[PDB]
RNA sequence: CCGAUAACGAACGAGACUCUGGCAUGCUAACUAGUUACGCGACCCCCGAGCGGUCGGCGUCCCCCAACUUCUUAGAGGGACAAGUGGCGUUCAGCCACCCGAGAUUGAGCAAUAACAGGUCUGUGAUGCCCUUAGAUGUCCGGGGCUGCACGCGCGCUACACUGACUGGCUCAGCGUGUGCCUACCCUACGCCGGCAGGCGCGGGUAACCCGUUGAACCCCAUUCGUGAUGGGGAUCGGGGAUUGCAAUUAUUCCCCAUGAACGAGGAAUUCCCAGUAAGUGCGGGUCAUAAGCUUGCGUUGAUUAAGUCCCUGCCCUUUGUACACACCGCC
């Protein structure tokens, strides 16, 4: 009913596992016609959680200084890329975005300051919100590095980059850079 | 012969703790035994009732 | 965090509450809308906070008696202390378990042999005191 | 804020006086300190007698 | 702050306070602010609409020849107090969550005792003392210098590009300034010429009356480019044209055509920052005969992360040790 940029609609989106599905926003309360609300969301702890994952990747999106108001610029990037990637798929562009979150969120991660063996100290396994908001910005990460020196624009970087997280295929640099700490973590167990 | 990963809820949260406040210590209860539940260091924003992955069952519990 | 009173709101609420008991109520803005006449509030936010406090502090007094001063509470804290005198004394017991000790000072005090006085079989042991130390 | 000449250089003096609070205003200034507060006296208003209807 | 209590009663600082921002279809008021309505028009549909649509076109404080204050302005007031609910708490002081609300922590200003051999005698007809005072260290005039370059460092601006450059079109601000005692130097509409920088006549404004509805930039919508030191970058440098001034050389500034250098995201290090914030982006003021890569403000677009800790750097309170007291940059 609410159909983002006109098409593509939010009820058929499923998020396969309970653990982000109560920090992924695409089901109908969150559904928005348009990924730009200034709704105050970093206002107060925890908030960010009922925004929209759109909006959460059209807010990251924007980065490296030249673009950093550019939020109109933005959300017309991430129009053509659910474009690009409804063509190559034929699935749900918020469903291949939910997909490549979850597959993107990296489930343990390592952090401490003393003496470390080989990165940290200790093995720390992550929330929800941050796997979420590391997964965005893993994501953005991949498709910028992609994009910044060749002649393939930001639509398809960001629209192969999400492709190539929903399934899992070590092409994407998100997943990768996931796999990384993976190990990493598991060594300093 | 690897443990698989296994869920679990967030049920009481302990405190911060790693000395700089970048990991948050919890009491997490396990789905498939709920008389099961362990202390667990997590990292990032943590509200207790939320899930979370475990990729290996016991770590480390320790009191504040 | 960070709203906590200070003494010119609380020393001012607890003079008003003391002095205008009877016309002060439960509600905020009728507590700040008495408080322009019974006082002088150079400042309305000083004014409404002095009312907030108030109120506070009267809610607290009608669950009990706060250290502010209050004529009903003072009168009833009167009426319970420098009466009710039960109407029998709590020390005309029509007998009086002694101890032989206490009987042999009666005696030699020639209050001895009186008939209110029961004499307790004395006990045995000297199992007093508390085991020294810890353990 | 002065400034004296002396012989061995120049002498700084600083005059720094509280007003007292008037109404009048003539003496100091007419409102009063934004923290202090006053409370005018109550009556006795008792009125511990039998209901009346005084007819005038 | 509640409380304990050989203390009692006070005083400063904090807070309170002032300015600012957010709400008031509640009040007052508006031809130097408007809106609505009506009436003249102008244009489209006129198949047929017709109380149809647009008008920053003209009028209705021209004085009888409409009202009203939403929008603008600025005054008087209100409004928010941890007040209401739930929980925690000694159920005190308070803390957390939520409802209703514009708002449940808007930013500043002021800011104690004591001190530093901190900076200024180049702000002063503030000033002690010393120096000089007619071949002047006074003062004025001419020229030069303060810019000078094998080099090192700090604050910044521009970039390394396609989340872009160029070309065109469309569409939006808010602070705030504007003709001068001496003192000459204002902001500029419109018309004409020039390709541009500019020039020439005609006005307006000492200002909510004019610039000005401040048609700003980024952004948006289309064109070309095509991963190359390229249409990225515009340093260096040649020739020419104007402006200010008494004077432009060691180029004041501006304009046009040429050259297109390093630079392909930056070692070790290191700064700033929590919401309309960072950052992108332009516009005012100060300086100004000429002028901003500076600074002080203003708006526009507008986030990632965090609601924690004492790990580093520090600060506050208590206990403790001291051979320190110029106080650990100590002492020895
Ligand atoms: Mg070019």
């Amino acid at each position: 009913d609410i159909k983002l940029f006109g098409k593509w609609s939010t009820d058929d989106v499923q998020i396969n596992d309970i653990s982000l599905q109560d920090y992924i926003a695409v089901k109908e309360k969150y559904a928005k016609y348009l990924p730009h609300s200034a709704g105050r969301y970093a206002a107060k702890r925890f908030r960010k959680a009922q925004c929209p994952i759109v909006e959460r990747l059209t807010n990251s999106m924007m980065m490296h200084g030249r673009n950093n108001g550019k939020k109109l610029m933005t959300v017309r990037i991430v129009k053509h890329a659910f474009e690009i990637i409804h063509l190559l798929t034929g699935e749900n562009p918020l469903q291949v975005l939910v997909n490549a979150i979850i597959n993107s969120g990296p489930r343990e991660d390592s952090t401490r300051i003393g003496r470390a063996g080989t990165v940290r100290r200790q093995a720390v396994d992550v929330s929800p919100l941050r796997r979420v908001n590391q997964a965005i910005w893993l994501l953005c990460t991949g498709a910028r590095e992609a994009a910044f020196r060749n002649i393939k624009t930001i639509a398809e970087c960001l629209a192969d980059e999400l492709i190539n997280a929903a399934k899992g295929s070590s092409n994407s640099y998100a997943i990768k850079k996931k796999d990384e700490l993976e190990r990493v973590a598991k060594s300093n167990r | 012969r690897v443990q698989p990963i296994k869920l679990a809820r967030v049920t009481k949260v302990l405190g911060r703790t790693g000395s700089q406040g970048q990991c948050t210590q919890v009491r997490v209860e396990f789905m498939d035994d709920t008389s099961r539940s362990i202390i667990r260091n997590v990292k990032g924003p943590v509200r207790e009732g939320d899930v979370l992955t475990l990729l290996e069952s016991e770590r480390e519990a320790r009191r504040l | 965090m960070g709203r906590v009173r200070t003494k010119t709101v609380k020393k001012a609420a607890r003079v008003i509450i003391e002095k205008y008991y009877t016309r002060l109520g439960n509600d905020f803005h009728t507590n700040k809308r008495v408080c322009e006449e019974i006082a002088i509030i150079p400042s309305k936010k000083l004014r409404n906070k002095i009312a907030g406090y108030v109120t506070h502090l009267m809610k607290r007094i009608q669950r009990g008696p706060v250290r502010g001063i209050s004529i009903k509470l003072q009168e009833e804290e009167r009426e319970r202390r420098d009466n009710y005198v039960p109407e029998v004394s709590a020390l005309d017991q029509e007998i009086i378990e002694v101890d032989p000790d206490t009987k042999e000072m009666l005696k030699l005090l020639d209050f001895g042999s009186l008939s209110n006085l029961q004499v307790t079989q004395p006990t045995v042991g000297m199992n007093f005191k508390t085991p020294r130390g810890p353990v | 804020v002065r400034h004296v000449l002396l012989r061995q250089g120049v002498l700084g003096i600083k005059v720094k006086i509280m007003l007292p609070w008037d109404p009048t205003g003539k003496i100091g200034p007419k409102k009063p300190l934004p923290d202090h507060v006053s409370i005018v006296e109550p009556k006795d208003e008792i009125l511990p007698t039998t209901p009346i209807s005084e007819q005038k």
